[PDB]
């Protein structure tokens, strides 16, 4: 009929999009995920939800998504709406190494997802993507990256990046302490964890409440290193020493 | 026939922990050879390989169809294919096309991937398994390569006796074979390691 | 037919999706259930109570395998469980025609939970009224999973859903541990089912199905009738 | 009242969902472009780096073929759509026919393709207007424009963008009837016009040329700078 | 009430208005009634003219479906057209698929499932429509139904369709019509139509009556009472 | 609450509720009929009244009940116009099972495949949920008599003593009474019980005419409407 | 006012109002007035014109050699069901080789106009059609309506103010089945001059006159050939 | 309520379509004259900058070489009607071996205005004139978006229409010459504009029976204006 139908494509009478406005702000109220660039590697960090204690967690991996092969993924916002993705973006990419036996170089892999999610914002009435999430990777032209999905399709390629109105003091953050040039791992590892202890707003940073994986060229191979619990302790430790040398000066 | 048209030939053979696989290097049309290094034994996973004879546009074809539904498979769950599941695989994919078929004839050899037990099986061109125990071949000149196997195969060979009896069963009857030759490669695959070697053949 | 299609859901102001947070409370007012991973098995349970005296007990069942080793269970609405069940009959013999090899439990509930997603973002239709309990002993160790209408899923130690789940979820904290053994653990799963029941529990007022590593199998009421034999 | 469709009538005949595509080309950055006697020249502004990402993945000026060249407003997601399926048709053409293809074919088929996508149903019209500059059909320097409409036409300079209204008003006053050659005078007039930008940074303009025989040549942030020095030093004369 | 827009939809206490609404549009068409002697099926149509320019047997509502099967339709006549040749295309079909005539059980079925299947989606409306099938067959008899605007169908010996529904049925129960043959029955319906309103706050009106049974041999065909003309003589003498 | 379009279509309500088909329960209750079904035995019966208003209305072409196979009967209780086309389903279904899979349908089997048509109705839009309801009888070998019933929801259960139509409430409190003692059901003692039920809930004690009886037992499997003779003999029977 | 939106919308009095106001179109029209002898039949309309100078817009439309058709309504629906009655013309010419009785042909029509006025997604066709044709059993007049109901009738007349038409044509209907063609036309033609006001004439270059016939091919006559017609007329009574 | 998408009025036309006549008058002002000699056309081309190129507006197009063109209103619209236009002419002579005639080119474009809906969307909102010489001479045409279809003598359409067409009734007469008829249509259109009339305002169209070229004057138009 008539009155039953959504709007879902509608402009304003100032030119504004009243349903992509509201998918962007549901993504801020969500979980908490960032990457940052070093000259040999590349990283991403993640934040639990639902930590309560009769659950498994025997997947090995929830937010991080390896993809390719030498790729993966976090995610953020509606996790219903995120299997959809990911299920047809592993199957874009292996449907190029059919065509050309290559492997696909981590640009136009996102491109044929952010034409994807753009189309439901365009015709047909049906609901848009509300999933922003970022990339990671190598390729052979251009070397680590990282990118930023959104439900609008819009792409970046930033240097360190996060999520917003969970955590948009972060970025302020890391225009402030990511220093340009060198920005190497035991470096990147150390700044990654003194990020997400003030926006992870618990305490002395319980390790059952993070998650990051890393990504190293290594001897043409190209490691995808989701790091295990049991170093996650001692990085936390490290960070926690620095309270000693930061209260020396006063 | 349009087996005929290329040549080739494949072997697979069991051992004691370990398991062996070979094929023949020449490619051509019917009677013109073109090069000597055509791949006919393709890696799908660790310790787990499977080798194609026949038409030479349905050994690059369906090697290229079987890695787009494997690299599928091992992302959807985190381990890796078991010889069982492949053998299931690539029986789908070439029943598929049952009035249209592939001319080819697979291979499958590996190790499990959890205990050391190896498996070896063959397929026909519409998706007939069939395990054994000792040998599979596949081929041109398979009736040659028969001649070989029921006289050299010993039960439970160690990778030194299994290597040098697959050797002369695959020098042996493709000097007999027209069409095949122009150099032999040999894998030999254990748990700890792999080793390749390629073998002095006659080159006419 | 015309050929509408138009989806019946979008996003509210604040961002939240209205009608799946509505299909949730049709959950929550259903029958009561439970279910219990322990160190050899996975327990399931649930309240079956007929509203007289009238109705056989042998004729709908609860407790409903999908393979041999493979169970489902729910709490919901009662017309909306076998589309579902009839959809992973059929989705799990695909997987057997093709690979010849009965179904891992985490593969299935990868391809069930698509099935719920499809209804809530495709045309004129509405979501599920039913959360699922999925369980197996595939590969050594066993599953318990639970599927939301939304779409999503989980893997827990033990839970409860149903008609006062809260209660019941504070009850299996406080009782559950690291490991047990079946026959301990179908004993933990009457008395947390012993909480919301009504006075008289009977053979045929509870039904319980288990999952040995010899395969799935739900129990007859002579079990049943001698399990709570004065045993709590 | 009445609009939240695009097939319904205003009862003075109007199209307001249409008439609002275009109120959406008014939040992008501002991009000009003149013709001259054998350089064409298009620049943009409004960069601004975020100090944290890389800048070659937010380039607003592609080129379709090997001898034509884009820019856009509006907003990006429904300009990628637009280039990526304008360079297929511009490709395709050299297929069917063997010639190569004309400034004004390609205007005609993103028109075309941006006209029957208005008429339907249940089909959001694109938010862009773009600039199509080639001096490409046989030695003859063209630009024109499109509108979310669909309607292409033929300007001689033109500006879009938020505040289009002042350059438009600024290059009347400004473009002589005087053809700009010596083509460095053709490109300080732009960065002449580009000097009006909404901040005038002066650090913030991307100006590309085409000398109509070879390819695209971006201008680097060296030779903009020493055409920024001589603007500065016409503008002494006023004392 | 406002909840009563769609085909689809329910009331709060239960029930369709579309199609409460279609059956009282029937009510406001004219009378035709139907009856079955012994050995026939006799219809009657109270119809009146327009107002002069009529031609004198246009637009007529006695239709011919089979051999043996006509109708007495009453109410939206257009949409009766439409339904007729539906009717019309289903007992081809079980010409050409089975080799004989259809039953006229068995054709109620048909006809009626097609009238309910517009009342279920919102896309379409129920029919206007309300009408008569008789039948004549050595194996079977005599049939008579009816069909309303929701699909119920079933059997009468006697029925009326129109405005007087109720006060035509007062007076066709006291006839002996499990004896009478349809010769004389001819006679007795012309009264039937002449004692209800034909012209009276009208203006003028037209009788028409088909005709089926033994004497036709199984055919279905109007009266010759344009021989003798001997309905309206029998008839006009019942003035007082 | 009224919210968004709940009130008028197939959505959920706040506290999860949905009205479109809850208001299809009471859409059986303008049909002014009630059935009893009663399993004690080897036997199983129905017991329906007819409505007659009208003696020109007929009295073969009024029954409920429906023989849907040679095993397997059932009776509907609603509105009349779905009522019939439910049961074409069911008449055509049944035979699609003899055809594919080579043997009789078990009546435990059929009442799954017309449950699930009624849910797509309710699961999908602008498609009018039925409101009717059945309730089936048959034979199962090595299993004994069964009685079902189905819903317009999708719901479906076996049971030994059924109500329906507009007295359910009065007729299943007076069968739990009756069902508490499990005395020697014993063919005619199911009888007794299935027509004192209704002659008290509805308290008329009345003529032999005005029911119809189903019947099936473990000695004649087939499909058995009383006749009117025999219908007198087992009412008389109880007159002590 | 909620009833009177769509077509599948019944009313609480059980009247559709979208059919009840596809007649009102028909009112739009002018007028135009058909009649028929026992051997001739004979339609005759009135032209409107646009402006002072443009050509008057046409009526009268030949359909087959037996058949010819006016019109009164929207121009839309007008060819659309021309398009419509001249495929259905000539196949019956191509499989039968036989022309097509008229009272079977209009029996089409009320089927073709009947799905519009019942499903959703179509306006009902707003139209007036008259139609006059021989069958092997002599000349007809017939009418149409939006209603998708059909009448034959032996005179007619439909659109603006027709109704004056209608009374002229009751007090003479009994002279016209003997009269031939010299004055049976200006028996019709009578008929319009009380659709017009009362201050101007029907001229020349603002009337049309089809003549079908028993051996008389159905033939258009306008603005020149209407001349040996209008001869030896009287004037209005003013 | 009041009349959305396709729904009739209590007394007369659709709406959408009543809508769509509105739209023509925020269209640019032509006219077109029908003469024995041949048929003279002008139109206003309402150039906004002096950057905006002149010679791109279009409303004269050549449909083919004896048959002209004239559009106002929505120009988005009017590139699909003369697409077809041009394409069915062709089509013409493919089959026929001869030249469509100029009424006969609007029959098959009306057909194609009369299929709004969701039948196999929205009405048009352009107005057309057509000039043409076919084997009757020289001819002139008008339609609308409601497809009623109509020949003209001499038509004027788009913005202030109706002050043109009163003054035009006066000057018109039966015996013209095609070089009185295009001075005699100028004037009309600098009583009705407000810039001063020069070479870059109008535009102007004529067809002659011996000379089927030259549909297009160009700067022999700047003769005609000091003529006058």
């Amino acid at each position: 009929s008539r009155r039953y139908d959504s709007r879902t494509t509608i402009f304003s009478p100032e030119g504004r999009l009243y349903q992509v406005e509201y998918a962007m702000e549901a993504i801020g109220h969500a979980g908490t995920c960032l990457g940052i660039l070093a000259n040999d590697g590349v990283l991403l960090a993640a934040e639990r939800r639902n930590i309560h204690k009769l659950l498994d967690e025997v997947f090995f991996s929830e937010k991080i998504y390896k993809l390719n092969e030498d790729m993966a993924c976090s995610v953020a916002g509606i996790t219903s709406d995120a299997n959809v993705l990911t299920n047809e973006l592993r199957l874009i990419a292996q449907r190029y190494l059919l065509q050309y036996q290559e492997p696909i170089p981590c640009e136009q892999l996102v491109t044929a997802l952010c034409d994807i999610k753009q189309a439901y914002t365009q015709f047909g009435g049906k609901r848009p993507f509300g999933v922003s999430l970022l990339y990671i990777g190598w390729d052979k032209h251009y070397g680590f990256q990282l990118y930023q999905s959104d439900p609008s399709g819009n792409y970046g390629g930033w240097k360190a990046t996060c999520i917003g109105n969970n955590s948009a003091a972060a970025v302020s953050m890391l225009k402030q302490d990511y220093k340009e040039g060198e920005m190497t791992l035991k470096s990147a590892l150390a700044l990654a964890i003194k990020v997400l202890n003030k926006t992870m707003d618990v305490s002395k940073l319980s390790a059952e409440k993070v998650e990051i994986a890393t990504l190293t060229r290594e001897n043409g191979k190209t490691v995808i290193r989701v790091l295990k619990q049991k170093e996650v302790e001692q990085l936390i430790k490290k960070h926690e020493e620095e309270e000693a040398k930061a209260e020396r000066e006063k | 026939s349009i087996m005929s048209y290329n040549g080739g030939a494949v072997m697979a053979m069991k051992g004691k922990n370990c398991v062996a696989i070979a094929a023949d290097r020449r490619f051509g049309i019917q009677a013109q050879m073109v090069t000597t290094d055509f791949q006919k034994i393709f890696p799908m996973g660790d310790r787990l390989y499977i080798g194609l004879a026949g038409l030479a546009t349905d050994v690059q074809t369906v090697a290229q169809r079987l890695k787009f539904r494997l690299n599928l498979y091992e992302l959807k769950e985190g381990r890796q294919i078991k010889p069982y599941t492949l053998m299931s695989m690539v029986a789908n994919l070439l029943y598929e096309k049952r009035f249209g078929p592939y001319y080819t004839e697979p291979v499958i050899a590996g190790l499990d991937p959890k205990t050391f037990k190896p498996f070896i099986c063959s397929l026909d061109l519409i998706g007939c398994p069939m395990v054994t125990d000792d040998f599979v071949v596949s081929g041109t000149c398979a009736e040659q390569m028969y001649g070989m196997c029921e006289s050299l195969w010993e039960p439970n060979m160690d990778p030194d006796h299994l290597f040098e009896t697959i050797s002369q069963a695959m020098l042996n009857a493709v000097d007999r074979d027209a069409v095949s030759g122009m150099g032999v490669i040999v894998h030999i695959i254990e748990k700890d390691k792999i080793t390749t070697r390629t073998l002095k053949a006659r080159m006419d | 037919e015309r050929g509408y299609s138009f989806s019946l859901t979008t996003f509210s102001p604040s961002g939240k999706l209205v009608q799946i947070e509505y299909a949730l409370a049709a959950v929550a007012g259903g029958a009561p259930s439970v279910g219990i991973k322990a160190a050899n098995g996975v327990v399931l349970a649930t309240e079956k109570k007929q509203k007289s005296i009238l109705y056989d007990e042998r004729s709908v069942h609860k407790v409903e395998p999908i393979t041999k080793h493979i169970g489902l269970v729910y709490s919901g609405m009662g017309p909306d469980y076998r589309v579902l069940v009839h959809r992973a009959r059929k989705l799990a013999q695909q997987y057997y025609l093709v690979y010849q090899e009965p179904i891992p439990t985490a593969q299935l509930v990868q391809r069930v939970a698509s099935v719920m997603q499809e209804y809530t973002q495709s045309g004129g239709v509405r979501p599920f009224g039913v959360s699922l309990l999925i369980c197996g002993w595939n590969e050594g160790r066993p599953y318990l999973f639970q599927s939301d209408p939304s779409g999503a899923y989980f893997a827990w130690k033990a839970t409860a859903m149903g008609k006062n789940y809260v209660n019941g979820k504070t009850f299996l904290e406080k009782r559950y541990n690291e490991d047990l053994e079946l026959e301990d653990a179908i004993h933990t799963a009457i008395l947390t089912l012993k909480e919301s029941f009504e006075g008289q529990m009977t053979e045929d007022n509870i039904e319980v199905g288990i999952c040995n590593e010899a395969g799935f199998r739900r129990l007859t009421p002579t079990e049943v009738k001698d399990y709570l034999a004065a045993i709590a | 009242s009445y609009d939240r469709a695009i097939t319904v009538f205003s009862p003075d005949g109007h199209l307001f969902q249409v008439e609002y595509a275009q109120e959406a080309v008014k939040k992008g950055s501002t991009a000009v472009g003149v013709r001259g006697r054998d350089i064409v020249v298009l620049g943009v502004e409004k960069k601004s780096v975020a100090k944290l990402q890389d800048e070659r993945t937010v380039r607003k000026i592609c080129a379709l073929d090997d001898n034509v060249c884009m820019a856009f407003a509006g907003l990006t997601a429904d300009a990628r759509i637009v280039i990526n399926r304008a360079r297929v048709e511009c490709q395709s053409h050299r297929l069917t026919v063997e010639d190569p293809v004309t400034v004004e074919y390609i205007t005609r088929y993103i028109a075309s393709l941006k006209q029957r996508y208005t008429q339907s149903n249940g089909r959001r019209p694109f938010g862009i207007s773009a600039l199509i500059v080639g001096f490409d059909f046989d030695g003859t320097p063209r630009l024109y424009q499109t509108d979310p409409s669909g309607t292409y036409h033929a300007w001689k300079a033109n500006a879009i963008g938020r505040g289009a209204k002042s350059v438009r008003e600024f290059l009347e006053k400004n473009y002589t009837d005087e053809a700009i050659e010596t083509d460095d005078l053709t490109i300080k007039l732009v960065i002449k016009a580009l000097l009006e930008v909404v901040q005038s940074g002066g650090k913030n303009i991307e100006l590309a040329v085409m000398r109509r025989d070879q390819s695209l040549k971006i201008l680097n942030p060296e030779e903009i700078e020493k055409y920024v020095a001589e603007i500065e030093k016409e503008k002494e004369e006023n004392e | 009430t406002g909840y009563d827009l769609s085909a689809s939809t329910f009331s709060p206490d239960g029930r369709v208005f579309q199609v409460e609404y279609a059956m009282k549009a029937v009510e406001n068409s004219s009378t035709a009634i139907g009856i079955r002697c012994k050995d026939g099926v006799v219809f009657g149509v109270e119809k009146l003219v327009l107002s002069k320019l009529y031609e004198e047997g246009s637009n007529k509502r006695l239709f011919n479906v089979d051999r043996h099967v006509g109708m007495a339709v009453a109410g939206l006549l257009a949409d009766a057209r439409s339904l007729a040749d539906i009717a019309r295309e289903e007992a081809s079909n079980f010409r050409s698929n089975f080799g004989y005539n259809i039953p006229l059980k068995h054709l109620a079925d048909r006809v009626a499932m097609y009238v309910h299947a517009y009342t279920l989606y919102s896309a379409v409306r129920p029919f206007g429509c309300s009408f008569m099938l008789g039948s004549y067959s050595v194996n079977d008899g005599a049939q008579l139904y009816m069909i309303d605007p929701s699909g119920v169908s079933y059997g009468y010996w006697g029925c009326a369709i129109g405005k007087a529904r109720q006060a035509a049925k007062t007076e066709i129960e006291k006839l002996q019509m499990k004896e009478m043959t349809c010769r004389d029955i001819v006679k007795e319906v012309a009264k039937i139509i002449y004692i209800v309103h034909d012209e009276v706050k009208d203006k003028a009106f037209e009788l028409e009556l088909s005709w089926v049974g033994e004497l036709t041999n199984g055919r279905h065909e109007i009266v010759p009472k344009d021989i003798r003309e001997e309905a309206e003589k029998y008839a006009k003498e019942s003035l007082k | 609450s009224s919210a968004g379009f709940d009130r008028h279509i197939t959505i959920f309500s706040p506290e999860g509720r949905l009205y479109q088909v809850e208001y299809a329960f009471k859409a059986i209750n303008q049909g002014g009929l009630t059935s009893v079904a009663v399993r004690g035995k080897d036997c199983a019966v129905i017991v329906t009244q007819k409505k007659v208003p009208d003696k020109l209305l007929d009295s073969s072409t009024v029954t409920h009940l429906f023989k849907i196979t040679e095993n397997i009967g059932c009776v509907m209780t609603g509105m009349t116009a779905d009522s019939r086309s439910q049961v074409q389903r069911a008449r055509y279904e049944a035979a699609n099972w003899k055809y594919k899979y080579g043997y009789e349908i078990p009546v435990d089997m059929l009442c799954k495949r017309i449950a699930d048509i009624s849910q797509v109705y309710t699961q999908n839009a602008e498609m009018r949920p039925l409101g009717c309801c059945m309730i089936l009888i048959g034979i199962d070998e090595e299993q004994g008599p069964q009685v079902y019933k189905c819903d317009p929801a999708g719901y479906y259960c076996g049971f030994k003593a059924t109500a329906a139509g507009v007295k359910q409430t009065e007729s299943t409190s007076f069968l739990e009474k009756k069902v508490k003692k499990k005395f020697d059901w014993t063919f005619e003692q199911t009888v007794e019980t299935a027509i004192t039920c209704l002659s008290t809930v509805l308290s008329i004690d009345f003529k032999p005419s005005e029911i119809e009886v189903g019947v099936v037992t473990v000695e004649n499997p087939k499909f058995r409407i009383l006749t009117e003779a025999e219908i007198d003999a087992h009412l008389v029977a109880l007159a002590e | 006012n909620q009833y009177d939106n769509d077509v599948t919308v019944w009313s609480p009095q059980g009247r559709i109002h979208q059919i009840e106001y596809a007649m009102e179109a028909v009112k739009q029209g002018s007028a135009t007035v058909g009649l028929k002898s026992k051997t001739h039949a004979v339609l005759v309309a009135l032209k409107r014109a646009q402006s002072e100078l443009a050509a008057h817009q046409k009526k009268i439309l030949h359909v087959d050699n037996h058949i010819g058709i006016s019109i009164a309504g929207l121009t839309a629906d007008a060819r659309l069901l021309c398009n419509f009655m001249r495929q259905e013309c000539l196949d019956s010419r191509f499989v039968f080789d036989r022309p097509l009785p008229v009272s079977r042909l209009v029996s089409l029509i009320g089927s073709k106009t009947q799905i519009p006025t019942q499903r959703y997604g179509r306006r009902p066709y707003g139209v007036g059609l008259l139609i006059a044709g021989y069958d092997d059993m002599g000349p007809h007049i017939f009418q149409t309506c939006p209603s998708a109901n059909y009448f034959d009738c032996r005179a007619m007349s439909i659109g603006a103010r027709s109704q004056s038409a209608r009374t002229y044509l009751e007090r003479h209907m009994s002279e016209f089945m003997e009269c031939n063609l010299n004055e049976l036309v200006k028996h019709g033609l009578r008929a319009l001059r009380e659709t017009l006001p009362a201050e101007q004439d029907l001229t020349t270059k603002n009337v049309s006159i089809g003549i079908v016939g028993k051996d008389l091919e159905f033939t258009i006559y306008d603005d020149d050939d209407v001349s040996p017609f209008l001869e030896g007329l009287e004037e209005r009574p003013q | 309520y009041d009349r959305g998408v396709n729904t009739f009025s209590p007394e007369g036309r659709l709406f959408q379509v009543e809508y769509a006549i509105e739209a023509i008058k925020l269209g640019s002002t032509a006219i077109g004259i029908q003469t024995s000699e041949g048929v003279c056309l002008a139109v206003e081309k309402r150039i906004t900058s002096p950057l905006m190129e002149p010679s791109s507006i279009e409303k004269i197009v050549e449909i083919d070489a004896h048959i002209g063109c004239a559009m106002s209103g929505l120009i988005a619209d009017a590139k699909t009607l003369i697409d077809k236009a041009r394409v069915e002419t062709q089509n013409h002579w493919f089959t026929y071996n001869e030249t469509m005639t100029v009424e006969s080119v609007t029959q098959a474009v009306s057909n194609l205005a009369l299929q709004f809906g969701e039948e196999d969307s929205r009405p048009f909102g352009v107005a057309l004139l057509f000039g043409g010489v076919d084997e009757k001479g020289p001819q002139l045409f008008h339609m609308d978006p409601s497809g009623t279809f109509v020949q003209c003598d001499a038509r004027a359409i788009g913005s202030a229409s109706e002050g043109a067409q009163s003054s035009l009734q006066e000057v018109y007469h039966k015996s013209m010459t095609l070089k009185e008829a295009i001075k005699s249509s100028l004037i009309i259109l600098k009583q009705v504009m407000e810039e001063k009339l020069n070479a870059t305002n109008i535009e102007l169209a004529t067809v002659q029976p011996g000379q089927n070229f030259h549909m297009f004057t160009k700067e022999e138009l700047e003769e005609v204006i000091k003529d006058i």
